[PDB]
């Protein structure tokens, strides 16, 4: 069950030596079960028996499971996984099935001995070493090493996929027509060969795999297609999700309330709308597994409004690389997103959410922007190419944001959705202030000890306010003070401030924050008709600024 | 072409491992390109596969030069460099002229072609390794290292420099006037001649680099093309550190003599012999925004004093070859933008504005871009190195786009601002 491919060299960390680490304490009688092993993988070539001479001993364990008729047995070899140099890292990610292409005929093979298959690099062979002590006295007992790639070994996953993919360039190269995905021990073949052509042509590739000593299978798998394979559901002319249950407590543990946003996540890619907005917010510190957090009321809502969602099944389409590739964005109003990527009406390729989870003050324009932004980078992963956006966002307010924002930006090709909730821009400050409208020169300040501070404001007209203020901040003062010139003022009106920070939240067009203050300031600039904000240095003022300032 | 002298031999920072970075994905138009690339330079011994024992990775793009019909591939070894580089600007370091930046005219010249001929260090090739990435993961990428002296590598002309200087003095000797420069890939050309006679003295110099093996596919034809202008000829005698004007008007507003003055009050941090408080007693009636203020005797004489010591440049802003270089830029609107090259906070060795057009035919990812990349051509005219942008833009959208309208073969560091400022008509 091995092979003449040839062996891959391998390194030491340049300083390091192999591991002379030992097992003194034994297994009593299991000793004997780990020799019927070793003299069954010595006469398969897989290991052979060497005198101890310069060794590097590794720890040796065996393990039974429940009802075992054949024993099995592993080393651990954890610390020449430290000692051994570093590979290229093996597949990051998986395919996910969205973008796969839909064909006549799909094969899975399950690789046998796989690692055992794949023989190991000779001057490398002398660290993998490992002992079977017997009885007491140091009697001479049994030292074995590796011929091939060891089970745990830090190398054997990537020199595998390296093997197996140099064995399958005689057959793909025979094969152009024969698609062939690799991934662990698995490999998918597929095709659009008629069956008959099909089956002949994976018998073709077995026999291929077996005279280069990789066993597979005729008849093994215990499920037919659909595949049970990655958490998914693959069917010949759809994909879901490998169905997922949450479930119902009294009490939550922290732990818990971890599962189920993973498992709601999971869900999110084909079920649309869903949400995890309270459900993420209750694991926002103090972290500690097995605390038990409170359900709130609105994570209460959103978790039956995603029951409510999971209760009916939905299927996505594979990918049809003639059609478009159409993306929509909806928004779902407190702070979160969804969209869903298709070639066609009636069914999505999949689908997805935007956290939104920066800052605590945002808006719905720049959301939208990041949203554009996620699903174009997750488009050029899994289908190679950007999609056409469909949004709900007419093309002057995105002009007049775009022209205004301080950041650049961009964005593909995109068209408007009549369909609400629209992206509005729901008030613009004045660019030049305004002629015949009252100007208020507010202030606000505050003690960062007593937490006590004033919000006021003086006008051109001669009219003053000073409101006291406890439970306060210099920055809670000084967007009060703003706030109240609004509260007193007509249709139009200017505001002075000596704030940096004020003057900051306001530019920044909020149309929604996590302040209720700025919330209500927000309301009171949508209700005003012109409103225009000027800045002036704090301490050296014109002089109406310390009028309400020396109060504190 | 024959072996020449054995490789020379590459050593690191002591205890510094290579370069392990991650690869973009990239839209399957480009990992194509990428692919015929790679399969024609494999073809020629310039790059060959690896195996899974060479744990190293530097990323890849597939930009396009002369953006007319072929790719052409950029790797990024801004790592690598910092992994070696910083013992190869010291053990075989390019000095740099402090007279390049005073020439009338500036032509850079791509020689990036000369390095694909000389090997490289064996031992050393793994450290170069890179990844054409599969769409989707369907596939392990395609891994790739060099054999001959990489492109976009500070190690490279390092290597060539002997090599270089060598077919450069049978045209030095010829023309002693020209200042030539070799930054990376490109050679910086700068003559006091006139405009007609520094195009053909540039002539005499690509033929002369031809007719010692050396291509330099930039030019194209000079003959017959429709409407386009050269790629790059700069000027360097125009850059300097731009004054900051003050608003002429007419008359004053409260609100104008309140947005007083631009960036002053801010500009005693940069000119601090100013006095603002003359002209703070303008107002402090708490007028309305819009009623006109008149000019008083001590408002002008802290206006007129105000402004020609403005175009007095700071002093005692030098250059510190220890510290890095840093580029800010600011977003301006109607097709303009601002930048400010600077080592210390408010000590400024340069600013200058970029301009596109009144818009309608480019966008901003654009426009940035082209600034990153105009701002760096000066800062190697000036002082030879890059500096570090500290970008308007959200991280991702630039991380994606960015080697869309990229014509540049080096790199410059990266960094991306959350937090915009009232500075924007300061500047
Ligand atoms: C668990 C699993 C099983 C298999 C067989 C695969 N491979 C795989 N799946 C599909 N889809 C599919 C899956 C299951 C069923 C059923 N029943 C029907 C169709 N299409 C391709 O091959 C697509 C080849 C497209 N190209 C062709 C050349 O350019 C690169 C990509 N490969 C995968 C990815 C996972």
């Amino acid at each position: 069950p091995i092979s003449p491919i040839e062996t891959v060299p391998v390194k030491l960390k340049p300083g390091m030596d192999g591991p002379k680490v030992k097992q003194w304490p034994l297994t009593e009688e299991k000793i004997k079960a780990l020799v019927e092993i070793c003299t069954e993988m010595e006469k398969e070539g897989k290991i052979s028996k060497i005198g101890p001479e310069n060794p590097y001993n590794t720890p040796v364990f065996a393990i039974k499971k429940k009802d075992s008729t054949k024993w099995r047995k592993l080393v651990d070899f954890r610390e020449l996984n430290k000692r051994t140099q570093d590979f290229w890292e093996v597949q990051l990610g998986i395919p996910h099935p969205a973008g796969l292409k839909k064909k006549k005929s799909v094969t899975v093979l399950d690789v046998g001995d796989a690692y055992f298959s794949v023989p190991l690099d000779e001057d490398f062979r002398k660290y993998t070493a490992f002992t079977i002590p017997s009885i007491n006295n140091e009697t001479p007992g049994i030292r074995y090493q590796y011929n091939v790639l060891p089970q745990g070994w830090k190398g054997s996953p990537a020199i595998f996929q390296s093997s197996m993919t140099k064995i399958l360039e005689p057959f793909a190269a025979q094969n152009p027509d024969i698609v062939i995905y690799q991934y662990m021990d698995d490999l998918y073949v597929g095709s659009d060969l008629e069956i008959g052509q099909h089956r002949t042509k994976i018998e073709e590739l077995r026999q291929h795999l077996l005279r280069w000593g990789l066993t597979t299978p005729d008849k093994k798998h215990q499920k037919e297609p659909p595949f049970l394979w990655m958490g998914y559901e693959l069917h010949p002319d759809k994909w879901t999700v490998q169905p997922i249950v949450l479930p119902e407590k009294d009490s939550w543990t922290v732990n818990d309330i971890q599962k189920l946003v993973g498992k709601l996540n999971w869900a999110s890619q084909i079920y649309p709308g869903i949400k995890v907005r309270q459900l993420s917010k209750l694991l926002r510190g103090t972290k500690a597994l097995t605390e038990v957090i409170p359900l709130t009321e609105e994570a209460e809502l959103e978790l039956a409004e995603n029951r409510e969602i999971l209760k009916e099944p939905v299927h996505g389409v594979y990918y049809d690389p003639s059609k478009d590739l159409i993306a929509e964005i909806q928004k779902q109003g407190q702070g979160q997103w969804t969209y869903q990527i298709y070639q066609e009406p009636f069914k999505n390729l999949k689908t997805g959410k935007y956290a939104r989870m920066r800052g605590a003050h945002t808006n719905d324009v720049k959301q939208l922007t990041e949203a554009v932004q996620k699903i174009t980078t997750e488009s050029i992963v899994i289908w190679g190419k950007t999609p056409k956006f469909k949004l709900p966002i007419q093309k002057e307010t995105w002009e007049t944001w775009w022209t205004e924002y301080w950041q650049a930006t961009w964005i593909p090709e995109w068209e408007f959705v009549n369909t609400p909730p629209l992206v509005k821009l729901w008030y613009q400050l004045e660019k030049e202030p305004i002629v015949g409208a009252e100007t208020f020169y507010v202030d606000g300040a505050a003690n960062r000890e007593t937490k006590l501070g004033k919000a006021g404001y003086v006008t051109n007209k001669g009219r003053q306010k000073v409101v006291p203020l406890t439970n306060t901040t210099n920055q809670k003062t000084e967007l009060q003070a703003i706030y109240l010139a609004l509260q007193d003022s007509g249709l139009e009106v200017n505001i002075v401030t000596d704030s940096q920070y004020a003057l900051g939240i306001i530019q920044a067009q909020p149309d929604k924050s996590e302040s209720e203050l700025v919330n209500q300031i927000i309301e009171q600039l949508i209700k005003k008709e012109k409103v225009y904000l000027a800045w002036v240095p704090a301490h050296k003022g014109i002089g109406g600024n310390e009028q309400v300032d020396k109060l504190v | 072409p024959i072996s020449p002298i054995e490789t020379v031999p590459v050593k690191l920072k002591p205890g510094m491992d290579g370069p392990k970075v991650k690869q973009w994905p990239l839209t399957e138009e480009k990992i194509k390109a990428l692919v015929e690339i790679c399969t024609e330079m494999e073809k020629e011994g310039k790059i060959s596969k690896i195996g899974p024992e060479n744990p190293y990775n530097t990323p890849v793009f597939a930009i396009k030069k002369k953006d007319s019909t072929k790719w052409r591939k950029l790797v990024d070894f801004r790592e690598l460099n910092k992994r070696t580089q910083d013992f190869w600007e010291v053990q075989l370091g390019i000095p740099h002229p402090a007279g390049l930046k005073k020439k009338k005219s500036v032509t850079v010249l791509d020689v990036g072609d000369a390095y694909f001929s000389v090997p490289l260090d064996e031992d050393f090739r793994k450290y170069t390794a890179f990844t054409i990435p599969s769409i989707n993961n369907e596939t392990p990428g395609i891994r790739y290292q060099y054999n001959v002296l990489p492109q976009g590598w500070k190690g490279s002309p390092a290597i060539f420099q002997s090599s270089m200087t060598k077919i450069l003095e049978p045209f030095k000797k010829q023309n002693p006037d020209i200042v030539i420069y070799q930054y990376m890939d490109d050679l910086y050309v700068g003559s006091d001649l006139e405009i007609g006679q520094h195009r053909t003295k540039i002539e005499e110099l690509r033929q002369h680099l031809l007719r010692w093996g050396l291509t330099t596919p930039d030019k194209k034809h000079q003959k017959e093309p429709p409407f386009l202008w050269m790629g790059y000829e700069l000027h360097p005698d125009k850059w300097t550190v731009q004054p900051i004007v003050l608003p002429e008007k007419d008359s004053w507003t409260v609100n104008d003599i309140q947005k007083l003055v631009g960036k002053l009050n801010w500009a005693s941090q940069i000119y601090p012999g100013i006095k603002v408080r003359q002209l703070s007693k303008l107002l402090r009636g708490t007028k309305a925004l819009t009623e006109v203020i008149p000019l008083t005797e001590e408002a002008e004489l802290e206006l007129a004093e105000n402004r020609e010591i403005l175009k007095e440049p700071v002093h005692g802003v030098y250059y510190d070859p220890s510290k890095d270089l840093i580029a800010e830029i600011q977003k301006q609107g109607q097709g303009q933008w601002t930048y400010q090259i600077y080592q210390e906070p408010f000590k400024n060795l340069k600013t200058g504005k970029y301009a596109r057009m009144r818009g309608a035919h480019t966008n901003d990812v654009k426009q940035l871009t082209e600034a990153v990349q105009k701002i760096t051509t000066e800062s190697i005219v000036i002082w030879g190195k890059t500096p570090k942008f500290k970008l308007p833009i959200q991280k991702e959208t630039w991380e994606t786009w960015w080697t869309e309208y990229w014509q540049a073969t080096w790199i410059p560091e990266w960094e991306f601002v959350n937090t915009p400022p009232l500075v924007k008509l300061w500047y």
